[PDB]
C-alpha cells in the first residue's frame, strides 16, 4: 500500500553515488527550513570505503557516512524511508532492486536518463508489489517546501 | 696480500650487476662509458643498460626519455611538489626536499603507472575481452586505474596522451596492450566523455608493450621487471626534475617557514582524556 | 562563490614558476609541452625549463644530458649505492631504498660537484693566477676540490672526463673557467700525474661555463644558480638512475637480508657505565 | 574580517585529534601539558594521549616504556644502524642519518611486531587450538611470526623477553593471548 | 630574559632556549662529563636528536590519527598558490 505521505520534517534519507554538490544544497535547503536534523544520513559509494564525508549544516561541520555497500547503510540507518538514486542508466535498475529487498525504504527516486523501457516496468511491477512510491526516472526529483528536498530540485540556494 | 695471492678464501656478501667502476674504465652493464657515447644513446639507453641490463634499441631509449619527459613535473598543486615545497622553504637541503617530495609517490599518489600497467597486463593475459573487463572491474568495486581524467575527454584529449600514443604507433612495431587499451577507453568513453586513457595508464601500456614487444627481453623478464617496480622508478625519476625544480624556484624565491593556517584544520580533540 | 565574485580577498601562501598544471594544456615555465615536444628539446631542455625557466641552446641541453649520463653510476661501493643495496635486500620499496641511498649525498659523497664549482668561481673571480691559486690552496692546508685521480693520470685520461671536455671545447661558445681550471690541472700534474682534474671538477667548472657563457643568464642568475645548488641537483638527478638501477638488480637476484658480519665491527665499548 | 564576521564558509581541508596547538595552554589529546605533569606521567603516558587518544593506567604506561627501552638498540650489524652509520660517516645530518637507518624498518627487519600480532591476534580470533595453529602454519609454509632465536633457546633467554614477561605476569590483568603465544 | 621583556613583554625564554640552556648545565654541571666533552656533545648536535626523538611521538600521531579518520588523498587549493611563470621560455 503507497503511503498517502512521502516526506515530512523528520524524513531521512539515503543518497547512492558521489553526488556531494546535491547533498549539499539537500543540507542547505534543510538547514534554511529550520529542520532539527539534516535529510541525508548516509551515502552509498561502492567503488570506496567506508569513511566520512564532510559537510555544512550551515555553518557547522558535519560528517555524513559513507558506506561501500548498500546493506551497511540500511543496517545502521533504520529510521532512512527515502533513496535518492544518482546511479547511471547501467546502474539505476540493479540499485533500485536491490533497494527494494529492503523494508524500510518506501520512496525511491531515479535521476537516471535513457533507462530501457522494459527495466522501467519491471521497477514498476515490483514497486506497485512492494507498496514502494517510485518517482518516475529521467526527472530531478521533488520538493516538499519547509520538510525535503529531492536531488537538485529548486536549484541552489 | 693473501686476496692477491689467494691463499684464503671468503665468500662475498653483495652481488652486483649493473656498474663496474673497477678498472681501466667505467662499464654499464658490460658496455664502456665511450662505447655508451659513440652509440649517441641518451638518457633512455643509459637507463636501458643500467635498469635491464639491454641494448635496446632507439625508438625504446627515445620513448623512455619522453615517459621522463611528460612526468618531469605537474604543478606544486600534488602531495610530493607540496611536500618538496614545504621542506625548502623550511630552508634544509636540496636532497633533503627533494626526499620528502618522492617519500610521498605510493599508492595513491605516483601509483598509478604501476597499478595500471599491472591491471591490463593482467585483464590481456586472462583473455577477457574489454567489454568483460569493465564488467569484471565494475562488479568489484575497482575502478580501471589509468582510465579518466580532471576535465580532458574525447574530443579534447590531454596533449601529452597524444604525443606519446602518437610516437607508440609511428615506431613501436606491435603494441598489443597499447591496443586493448584503447577498446577499454572507447568502452568507458560511452559511459561518460572524461573517461579517456590517462597519462598513467598510457604510459604503463604502452611500456608493458615495450617490454614485451621488443626483442631484449623475454615474457618472463618482462613480466618481472614490471613485478618489481621499474615503472615506479620511472615515474620517480621523471617527477625528481619537477621536484628539484620546485626547491630551486622556492630558494630563488627566498620563501619563508610556512605555517599552516588554523582556520583550515578543524581540531577534533575529545572533551578529556 | 565569494571569491569567484570578488568580494572577499585572501593572500596566496604559495608561490610557483616553473610549471603551471591548470589550464588546457600542461605549461613548463611558459612553453607548453606540445611545444616542449615540437622543438626537439630532451631531458636538458626539460632539465633547464623546469630548473632556470630558460631556453637554453641545443648545445647546453645536449651537455646537461651529457652531465647526466656520466654522474648515472659509479659502482656499488660508494655510501649511497651501498644504502640504496641495504634497503632494497631489507624488501622495503624502490622509493625507500633510492631515498636512502640519496641521503648520504652531499658533504663527502657527491659534494665535489658543487664544492668545486664553488672553488673554481672563487678564484677566477679573485683574478688571481692559477700558481698564486695552488699556493693559496697548499698554504691554508685545503685540497683542490675536483682535482686529482685514484689510478688513471695522463696516457690514459679519465676516458669520461675526455669526452665532456671534448664537448666542451667543439660546442660551447667560450670557457674562460674551463681554461683556468686546466691550467690548474697542469700545475697539479708537473707535482704527480694523479693531479687531473676530476669528473665532478670538471663538471662544475663547465657548468658554470655554461651558466656564465650562454645568453641564457646574466652574472647574477648563474651565481645565484650555483649558490642555491643546482649542481647538486644535477649530481642527485643523475645518480637516481644507478640507485634504482641498483634497487632493480638487487630484486631482480633476489638477495637477502644482510647484516655485517662482527669480525668487522670492532666493538670499543667501555668497561662500566 | 569575512570569517570573524561570519559571512562566508570554507571548508577545512584537514582534521586533527592528537593535539591542540593553539589556546592558552597545550593540549594533549584533551588533557593540558599541567595535567599531564601533575598526573605523574612519563613517555609511557604521553605516548598513550598522543597515539591512542587515551588515559591508559601507570602499568600499560610503565609497559610502553619497557618497549621502548627493550628495543632501543640492537648493535651495529642490523641493517637500520649500519645505513645511519653509513649516513653519519658520510657528515651529512643526524636529521639525515636517522632518516636513511629509519627507512629500513620495514617487513624483514623490524617489522615482527606487528607481523607476530596480527598472525597471533587472527590464530586466537580464529580459535584454533596452538598445536593446530602450528600444524597448519607448517602446511602452508609461512613461517610463525615471533618464534625462533639464533644462539638463546633454553637455560639462556633472551633475557630481555624475561623481563617483560615478568613485568606482564606482575601488572597485566589477564593475558589470553600471551597463554596463547606460550603455548604455541 | 629579564633584559628583553623589559624591551619587549613577550620576549620571554622560550621552551627551545629554556631547554637549550637547561641541557647544557645539565651536560656540564653534573660529574659524568668534563667541559670540552659537553663542549663537544653540543656540537654535533645533541639537542637536535633531543628535539627529533621528542617530535617523533607527535609526528607518529598525528600519522595513526590521520589514519584512523580515512582522510583521503590532499590537493593543495590552486586559489593558495600564485602562478607567476614567466611569459614564454
Ligand atoms: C598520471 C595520471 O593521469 S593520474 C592516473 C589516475 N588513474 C586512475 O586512478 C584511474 C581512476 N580514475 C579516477 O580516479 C578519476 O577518473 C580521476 C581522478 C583520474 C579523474 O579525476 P576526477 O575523479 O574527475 O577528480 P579530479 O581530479 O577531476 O578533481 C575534481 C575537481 O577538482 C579540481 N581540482 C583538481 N586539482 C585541484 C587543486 N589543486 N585545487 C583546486 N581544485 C582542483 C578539478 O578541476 C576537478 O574539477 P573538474 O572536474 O571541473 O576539472
Ligand atoms: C621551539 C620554539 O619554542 S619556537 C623557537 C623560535 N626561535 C626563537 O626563539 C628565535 C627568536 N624568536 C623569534 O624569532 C620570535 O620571538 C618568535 C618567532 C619565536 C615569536 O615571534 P612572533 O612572530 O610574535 O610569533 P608567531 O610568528 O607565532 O606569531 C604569529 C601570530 O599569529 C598566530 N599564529 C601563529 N601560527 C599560526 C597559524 N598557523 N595559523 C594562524 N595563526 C597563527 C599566533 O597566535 C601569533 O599571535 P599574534 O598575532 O598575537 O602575534
Ligand atoms: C625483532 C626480533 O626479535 S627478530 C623476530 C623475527 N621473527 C621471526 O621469527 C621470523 C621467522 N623466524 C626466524 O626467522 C627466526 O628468527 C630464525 C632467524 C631463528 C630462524 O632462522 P633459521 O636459521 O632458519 O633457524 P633454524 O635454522 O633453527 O630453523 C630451522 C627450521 O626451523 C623452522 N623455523 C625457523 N623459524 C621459524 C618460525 N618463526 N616458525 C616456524 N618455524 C620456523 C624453519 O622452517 C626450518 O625448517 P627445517 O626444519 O626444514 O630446517
Ligand atoms: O601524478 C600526477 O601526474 C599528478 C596528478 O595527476 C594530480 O594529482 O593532479
Ligand atoms: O665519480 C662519481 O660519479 C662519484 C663516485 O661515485 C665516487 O667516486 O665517490
Ligand atoms: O634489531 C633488532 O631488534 C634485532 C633484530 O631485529 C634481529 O633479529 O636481527
Amino acid at each position: 500500500g503507497k503511503s498517502t505521505t512521502l516526506f515530512s520534517r523528520h524524513t531521512k534519507a539515503i543518497v547512492w553515488g558521489m553526488q556531494t554538490r546535491a547533498v549539499q544544497g539537500m543540507l542547505d535547503f534543510d538547514y534554511v527550513c529550520s529542520r532539527d536534523e539534516p535529510s541525508v544520513a548516509a551515502m552509498v559509494y561502492p567503488f570506496t570505503g567506508d569513511h566520512k564525508q564532510k559537510f555544512y549544516w550551515g555553518h557547522k561541520e558535519i560528517l555524513i557516512p559513507v558506506f561501500k555497500n548498500m546493506a551497511d547503510a540500511m543496517r545502521k540507518h533504520p529510521e532512512v524511508d527515502v533513496l535518492i538514486n544518482f546511479a547511471s542508466l547501467r546502474s539505476a535498475y540493479d540499485s533500485t532492486m536491490e533497494t527494494m529487498n529492503y523494508a524500510q525504504i518506501r520512496t525511491i527516486a531515479i535521476i537516471a536518463e535513457g533507462i530501457p523501457e522494459a527495466l522501467t516496468r519491471k521497477l514498476i511491477k515490483k514497486a506497485d508489489q512492494k507498496g514502494v512510491t517510485i518517482i518516475g526516472p529521467a526527472t530531478v526529483g521533488g520538493i516538499k517546501p519547509g520538510c525535503f528536498k529531492i536531488g537538485n530540485t529548486g536549484g541552489m540556494l | 696480500w693473501a686476496r692477491e695471492l689467494g691463499l684464503i678464501r671468503k665468500p662475498a656478501s653483495f652481488m652486483t650487476s649493473i656498474c663496474d667502476e673497477r678498472g681501466q674504465e667505467l662499464i654499464y652493464a658490460g658496455m664502456p662509458i665511450t662505447e655508451v657515447f659513440k652509440e649517441e644513446m641518451g638518457i633512455g639507453g643509459v637507463l636501458g643498460l643500467l635498469w635491464f641490463q639491454k641494448r635496446l634499441p632507439k625508438y625504446s631509449c627515445q620513448f623512455i626519455e619522453m615517459c621522463l619527459m611528460v612526468t618531469a613535473d605537474h604543478g606544486p598543486a600534488v602531495s610530493g611538489a607540496h611536500n618538496t615545497i614545504i621542506c625548502a622553504r623550511a630552508g634544509k637541503d636540496l636532497v633533503s626536499s627533494l626526499t620528502s617530495g618522492l617519500l610521498t609517490i605510493g599508492d595513491r599518489f605516483g601509483g598509478a603507472l604501476d597499478a595500471a600497467a599491472k591491471m591490463f597486463s593482467k585483464a590481456f593475459d586472462s583473455g577477457i575481452i574489454p567489454m568483460e573487463f569493465v564488467n569484471k572491474m565494475k562488479k568489484e568495486g575497482k575502478l580501471i586505474m589509468g582510465i579518466g581524467h580532471r576535465v580532458k575527454s574525447i574530443n579534447n584529449p590531454d596533449m601529452r596522451v597524444q604525443i606519446l600514443k602518437d610516437y607508440v604507433r609511428q615506431h613501436f612495431p606491435a603494441t598489443p596492450l597499447l591496443d586493448y587499451a584503447l577498446e577499454v577507453e572507447k568502452i568507458t568513453t560511452s559511459k561518460k566523455p572524461n573517461l579517456i586513457l590517462n597519462v598513467a595508464g598510457l604510459i604503463g601500456v604502452a611500456f608493458v608493450d615495450m617490454l614485451r614487444n621488443c626483442g631484449s627481453f623475454t615474457r618472463e623478464e618482462a613480466d618481472e621487471y614490471i613485478d618489481i617496480g621499474a615503472l615506479n622508478g620511472i615515474f620517480v625519476l621523471g617527477r625528481s626534475m619537477g621536484f628539484i625544480g620546485h626547491y630551486l624556484d622556492q630558494k630563488r624565491l627566498k620563501q619563508g617557514l610556512y605555517r599552516h593556517p588554523w582556520d583550515d584544520i578543524s581540531y577534533v580533540l575529545p572533551e578529556h582524556m
